């Protein structure tokens, strides 16, 4: 149970260390700088609109254009960097796995099943080659966007941190419980998908024998049981997903209510500009 | 048609006629007062309090008139009770003295001793009727008849072969966590029986023994357990054929559960009946208890489900004769 | 100190001589009555019950009264907001403007909880308290509405409209309670109609209790709390996961699909198992639930624009210099806020934004869940249909080679899955056009033709995402071919590894496997390039759109000057519009794959069969 | 694993599922109200009193507004209730009338009869709910469940040879000087038993007879005395080998002590259980009573101490067969 609920920190560390110091450093720097540039773009929009409210407008337009162009360039840089990192890690990892499997003693091949060795090269290599780069990019971008957004709405309203702490605790508990439940449900969903397809194959290649024994009804009932197991696994997985999403959207509703109320109070009679509350609201 | 001695919910359907009441029904007045349903009891007690208030209001108003306190006066004389100007003042004052609120705008003074005597009498009878109502609804609050409604019996009783012998089986369960302490079960066969001398009794009740390890009538009811009576050589159901289990057969088997509630410490009684059509042959109750996740779980959805079991379709006397033939 | 009517003109609002019923704060106090009574009776019952397993049932009008009480809570929030908003000018606090509405809000929540505990315990005779409460609230609200009409209060003042809504809602809830009386005769009838809970709910082993929980528990998925908290304690297996409810079972959905197929086959007999017939059978089988999901999705799409609109209103109000709010209309010495200046306040727009998002995201998740559940039911029914076709097909066509085991295997594996995933994304088919069109219209009204230019550039994301997705799919197809060859070589090497160890023939095989790996890497480089292009376009087209719309608005068009309200409302509109535009290409590709999958499934179902 | 029917402290571990409640759990509302734990019961009763006070405070405040007593009057009008200036005055007045303190600064006058009617209604319902609370916590004060916790059973039961025959022995004691009047003990063997016809019951309870001189179930419990069941030819533990006394053996022996308390006169029930591992073989309880300084002294420190005694390590059926071989 302790190993089940444990995030594979060592595996992620080895995966990122196979990329090299230069490429990983460039990836981290590009991601952080790009999200800072996006924050700068929206903050400059707030200052621009405040200046137009009080009303160097061409200077404002030129700085906004420069910031947006820098953001587009850095988006290209971070996309190319994360895909390059995935390619390099995939190549090095497959080469190392092939060489180490080759150097293994014959006792290892005699005792261990062929499926365990080959499933790495088939499924785990495919996952590392294709799915992990995009998932790593999505996780990095979403985490940095959430952190930058919380930082912005805490910058416009410093009193938001007081309400941010209990919301952070509640969100942490929600995501922990969802992660353990969702891991179990996803694994169960795949393991329920497998025997249904195997049953379809077995029935097709042995149809004459099945119909000669008059075992059509029994095999149909077996199929009904298999697909009911797959359906209930899928339904529990999507119910857990909707549970998490409802909780997160309600947390976001509380966040926008607190940020709105505090920013309106600070903007009415505490000398906060309208652009900053609009920034925090978005 | 086919009148039953006791209903399925335990209500007794006997009509009682030509009862020479000699006041014995209302001499036990407090039992009636507890036995009234709750809106009736509330109506009785609010009516008694209102009647006492109105009677002593009339007394106070009469005293205030007879002392001249109702006539306006300059101020030489002092009233028996201050500020009694009409019957409304007397009614408010009677309420004040009897419920002991005592606002003090209208108070008894020392002028006429009749007001003092009426004050004494009103306080005595107010404490008296307050005590009477209090004790009556303390008995009523302690009634365990609603605790008897959450003791369920199976709708169908079954006769199945158990240990090579016929057994009349029923299931009784309890829905609450509260125990029923010293739970005893009495079972009867209510049937019109004719004596060999020609004596005909219409509702003859024969106590049938519940099968028990100690040979008595005592159950420990936490989970719903099957109550069964073993049909042996000396039993009223000895000649009970499968064909006798139809609606217009003179046969009713009442079951009387009894015991005290763990909470109130008051003996309660739950009961039910089984007519001949309600008794099933060749069936036995499904297993209702399961061990789930380190606890014994009872699935009450399968409380009265029976599975049709191959049992010999002949009465237990024929089973004894046929078994002696085989042996 | 606090006064109910307020301390005005030496407390002249407490004067009642003119008529007690036409005194405004006395009927406002009469309004408080039913709420206090409801709290008084219902609190000890709930508190006693809050001090086993029940297999609850649902009373008639359950969904209707949950919807009505949600609307009631929204209207009572509006009543509290306008009451607080309308006494911001007087020195004394008029409690009667908002405190009756606050106690009404508490009483409505209490009524929902009391009804839930009545419904679970199945004791409908406790609904007499709810019947009395709805009667009293409806009567007092009717008195307030009639006295408002007698005192020349029209629809210009918001409080009149809100109390009319309260009259209508209390009447509807009273009608729901009377309908509960009529259907299940717990009062006035000699024998009540006994109702048993559903047979799949009584099954100890059905643990997907979504169709059986209440409407709030269906929208918030509150029944998953116990399941997930138990899943933290112990791992989930095929036993902790229960049995399917009877509504969602492969036999049930398959029989429903068979009824739909028979109804379709009676009409057109030229091709009873063609693609059109299968599509019409799927519509007849799952269309009510599909349009329920689409209704939730469309309502969520419309309510999601309350974000930018409330942002526009809030920042427009906060951008107003030296704002001096003072409601012009005053009746009976009591101020009345009109509807135009009600929605001009930043606080009530923030509260309405909170409520609108709270309702909108719940509706979006409900649409997602209904679409997913119907896709899963369709997958079960379609798999049962395919397997029933398998039991009858002749093996001669298996011999001839027009079918294999692999063809039927992938017909279940990817084709049924593609149809299921299309039914997942089916409400998007008209949700995304509606949301995109309404968003572009709101962009035009908020900002102008510059927003039209920016919206055109952000709409350009969908065709380029479609092109990049097509190139990505074919690049991964080439990668799939090379990976299959590499797995073939790896499998042969691993199986002949003993002989390879004997002859020291490893590195020569490693060279060939690595040559295949290098060619696979050459394909995967193009795959990763197109993935990077997709990511860059998705995360850079909104930046370009925002840049061009604001720069063109201030420089090229030279329109009305940029304001924080319009600019941040437009930015929120772009943040809303980016996601459906990105997923539109995926939805279109899913629709095309669904058409191909249904055609392939029709060609399978229209094949040869053994004779009877 | 190894779910037990009743715990060592007498708690029943049965989970009840799929209970179609038809309001029967809350129709017995007074049993629930007594059964709530003491902070919950206090919370219910203070909440009910506060709710009644607030409701009638709203009534008094509404009457005082509708009569114009809340406005500054011209000085001629006489209030329904004197000195009601706000809702705080109405709340203090409602408290005064319902608890019958009656300070009299705010008192009902004879002006409007609606105030008189509300006074009558408030007094009636105040006496009513005061009576309801009073009776409920009089039942709660009389609960003997805490008196059942001071009746102790030995943690280990023992099977030892007594008078040439196997006996399942346990010790029960009482810690208080107060007697338990008519103390009866019921013992069961709770075990999943399979009938010869194939009927499988999961929690089959078989009443085993406590060995007594009069052949019944009645004990006189002053000093801790050893309760023992004689394993004879017709007993559920007849084939109970020493090897069967392990943790994962389907065997539980529950013991149910019952009787009324000498103080409250209310029947209480104490119980415990003994799993197969909790039953010791070849041991018997040490002597616990001694005669010290002219009195019989009980040393409760040796309440559950057992001495390993040489007994035959075979079941009682084998003892009967082997004894018939020797005889
Ligand atoms: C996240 O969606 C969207 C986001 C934006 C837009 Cl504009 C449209 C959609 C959309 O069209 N969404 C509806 C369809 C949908 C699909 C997956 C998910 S899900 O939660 O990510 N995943 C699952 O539930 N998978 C279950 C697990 C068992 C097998 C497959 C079903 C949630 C919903
Ligand atoms: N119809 C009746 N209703 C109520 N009680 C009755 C009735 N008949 C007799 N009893 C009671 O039965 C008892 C007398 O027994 P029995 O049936 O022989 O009556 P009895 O001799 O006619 O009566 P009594 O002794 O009053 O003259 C008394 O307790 C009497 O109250
Ligand atoms: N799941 C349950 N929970 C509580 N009581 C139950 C349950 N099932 C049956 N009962 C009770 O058992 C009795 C009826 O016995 P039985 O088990 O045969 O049920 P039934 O015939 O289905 O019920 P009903 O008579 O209400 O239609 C009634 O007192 C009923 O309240």
């Amino acid at each position: 149970l302790h190993q089940r609920a444990k995030i594979p920190w060592r595996a992620c560390t080895k995966y990122l260390s196979s990329a090299g110091i230069l490429l990983l450093s460039l990836l981290v720097f590009s991601q952080l700088l790009k999200h800072m540039v996006l924050v700068a773009i929206d903050y400059w929009l707030a200052k621009w609109t405040d200046s137009a409210l009080v009303l160097d407008q061409s200077v404002y337009a030129m700085v906004f254009t420069l910031l947006c162009s820098l953001g587009i360039v850095l988006c290209l840089v971070t996309s190319v960097t994360v895909e390059w990192t995935g390619l390099k890690v995939a190549k090095r990892l497959h080469r190392s796995l092939l060489n180490r499997i080759i150097l293994a003693p014959m006792r290892f091949f005699e005792t261990t099943p062929l499926g365990s060795i080959l499933n790495r090269f088939s499924s785990d290599c495919n996952t590392i080659d294709q799915h992990i780069p995009s998932t790593l990019e999505c996780l990095s971008r979403s985490t940095l966007l959430c952190v930058s957004a919380l930082t912005v709405i805490s910058y416009v309203t410093p009193v938001f941190l007081v309400a941010l702490l209990p919301l952070a605790v509640v969100c942490y508990f929600i995501q922990k419980y969802f992660r353990v439940a969702s891991r179990d449900l996803q694994q169960l969903d795949d393991t329920t998908q497998l025997p249904l397809l195997s049953h379809f194959a077995e029935t097709v290649e042995g149809l004459t024998t099945i119909r000669a024994f008059r075992y059509e009804a029994r095999f149909q009932q077996k199929l009904l049981e298999y697909t009911d197991s797959n359906n209930i696994a899928s339904l529990f997985l999507t119910a857990a997903n909707r549970w998490l999403e409802v909780r997160m959207e309600y947390i976001g509703a509380c966040v926008v209510l607190i940020a709105a109320a505090t920013s309106i109070s600070n903007s009415l009679h505490r000398e906060l500009s309208a652009g900053l509350v609009g920034l925090g609201l978005t | 048609r086919r009148a039953r001695f006791v209903s399925k919910k335990g209500n007794c359907n006997v009509a009682h006629k030509n009862i020479r009441e000699e006041g014995r029904f209302l001499q036990d007045v407090f039992t009636t007062l507890v036995d009234l349903k709750w809106p009736h009891t509330l109506l009785i007690f609010t009516m008694s309090f209102l009647c006492s208030w109105l009677l002593f209001a009339m007394a106070w108003w009469l005293i205030a008139f007879a002392h001249g306190d109702l006539a306006p006066s300059e101020g030489t004389a002092e009233p028996c009770v201050t500020s009694i100007h009409s019957f409304s003042s007397a009614f408010l004052f009677s309420i004040e003295v009897q419920v002991t609120i005592g606002f003090g705008g209208r108070m008894v003074t020392e002028e006429c001793p009749l007001a003092i005597l009426i004050l004494i009498v009103q306080n005595i009878v107010g404490l008296m009727i307050n005590a009477i109502m209090l004790g009556c609804i303390f008995m009523k609050t302690a009634q365990a008849h609603r605790r008897a409604e959450t003791l369920i019996f199976s709708k169908h009783a079954v006769i199945a072969l158990r240990h090579g012998r016929l057994c009349f089986m029923l299931r009784v369960g309890d829905l609450r966590k509260s125990m029923i302490i010293s739970a005893t079960i009495h079972m009867q066969v209510v049937r019109k029986t004719t004596s060999p001398e020609g004596e005909v009794v219409p509702l003859h009740q024969v106590d049938i023994p519940m099968e028990n390890g100690v040979g008595g009538n005592s159950i420990f009811l936490v989970a719903p357990l099957i109550i069964y009576h073993v049909i042996d050589a000396n039993s009223p159901l000895y000649d009970l054929a499968p064909s006798d289990l139809h609606h217009h057969q003179d046969l009713e088997i009442i079951v009387i559960l009894e015991g005290v509630v763990e909470t109130t410490g008051i003996t309660t009684q739950a009961r039910t009946s089984y007519l001949a059509d309600e008794i099933l042959w060749g069936q036995r109750f499904v297993p209702i208890v399961a061990e789930e996740d380190g606890r014994y779980s009872v699935d009450y959805s399968k409380f009265g489900n029976t599975i049709k079991v191959p049992t010999p379709l002949c009465t237990a006397r024929q089973l004894d004769e046929d078994h002696s033939l085989l042996e | 100190p606090l006064a109910f009517c307020g301390t005005e003109n030496h407390s002249a609002a407490y004067r009642v001589d003119q008529g007690v019923l036409n005194n405004g704060c006395f009927v406002d106090a009469l309004n408080v009555v039913p709420h206090v009574f409801l709290l008084f009776i219902t609190f000890p019952i709930l508190f006693i019950g809050w001090g086993h397993h029940s297999t609850w049932l649902h009373f008639p009008g359950h969904n209707l009264r949950w919807i009505l009480t949600f609307i009631l809570l929204f209207v009572l929030v509006c009543e509290i907001a306008e009451g607080i908003l309308s006494d911001g000018v007087t020195e004394s606090r008029h409690l009667h403007l908002y405190m009756p509405a606050g106690m009404a809000f508490m009483a409505a929540i209490t009524s929902v909880v009391y009804y839930h505990n009545i419904e679970t315990s199945n004791f409908p005779k406790l609904l007499i308290a709810l019947l009395i409460y709805w009667t009293l609230a409806f009567i007092t609200k009717t008195i307030k509405f009639v006295k408002f009409y007698d005192h020349a209060i029209g629809f210009s003042q918001l409080r009149f409209c809100l109390t009319g809504l309260l009259v209508i809602l209390y009447g509807m809830l009273l009608l729901v309670e009377v309908n509960v009386i009529r259907v299940r005769r717990y009062i006035f009838f000699k024998t009540p109609r006994k109702v048993k809970p559903p047979e799949d709910l009584q099954d100890l082993g059905v643990r997907f209790l979504q169709p059986f929980v209440n409407l709030l528990s269906k929208g918030t998925y509150w029944w998953m709390n116990a399941f997930i908290k138990t899943a933290h304690k112990k791992p989930i297996d095929l036993r902790a996961i229960g049995k399917l409810p009877i509504a969602m079972r492969a036999l049930t959905n398959y029989q429903r699909l068979c009824v739909a197929f028979d109804a379709q086959a009676r009409k057109d007999t030229q091709s009873p198992q063609g693609a059109r017939a299968i599509w019409r059978a799927l519509c007849h089988a799952f269309g009510r639930r599909l349009i329920l999901s689409s209704t939730f999705r469309i309502l969520a799409d419309l309510l999601g624009f309350a974000g930018p609109l409330c942002i526009f209103g809030i920042v427009d109000h906060l951008g107003k210099e030296n704002h001096v709010f003072q409601p012009k209309t005053q009746f009976l010495g009591v101020y009345f806020v009109s509807s135009q200046e009600f929605l001009g306040n930043a606080y009530v727009l923030a509260v309405l934004l909170f409520l609108a998002l709270l309702l909108q995201r719940t509706f979006l998740q409900a649409s997602y869940y209904v679409a997913i559940e119907t896709g899963i039911n369709l997958r079960g029914a379609i798999q049962t249909k395919i397997y029933n076709k398998i039991m009858h097909l002749s093996t001669s066509n298996l011999s001839m080679g027009e079918m294999t085991a692999g063809q039927i295997c992938n017909l279940v594996a990817i084709d049924t899955n593609q149809l299921m995933w299309f039914f997942f994304l089916c409400p998007n088919l008209w949700a995304m056009p509606v949301q995109i069109i309404v968003g572009v219209i709101l962009l035009y009204y908020i900002l102008g033709v510059s927003a039209l230019i920016g919206a055109a550039v952000i709409i350009l994301l969908a065709p380029v995402q479609y092109f990049v997705a097509t190139k990505l799919s074919q690049a991964q197809r080439s990668t799939l071919e090379h990976s299959n060859e590499r797995l073939k070589q790896t499998n042969e090497m691993l199986r002949g590894m003993k002989l390879l160890k004997l002859y020291a023939w490893e590195s020569i095989f490693c060279s060939r496997v690595e040559v295949t790996r290098r060619k696979e890497m050459t394909s995967l480089r193009a795959f990763a390039v197109y993935t990077s292009i997709s990511i860059f376009m998705n995360t850079a087209i909104p930046i370009a759109a925002v840049l061009i719309t604001f720069v063109g608005h201030v420089s090229f068009f030279k329109e009305s000057d940029l304001s924080p309200s319009v600019a941040f409302a437009s930015l929120s509109l772009f943040h809303i519009l980016v996601t459906p535009l990105f997923l539109l290409s995926s939805v279109v590709r899913s629709t095309v794959k669904a058409l191909v999958s249904v055609q392939k499934l029709s060609e399978f179902l229209s094949s040869a069969e053994i004779r009877e």
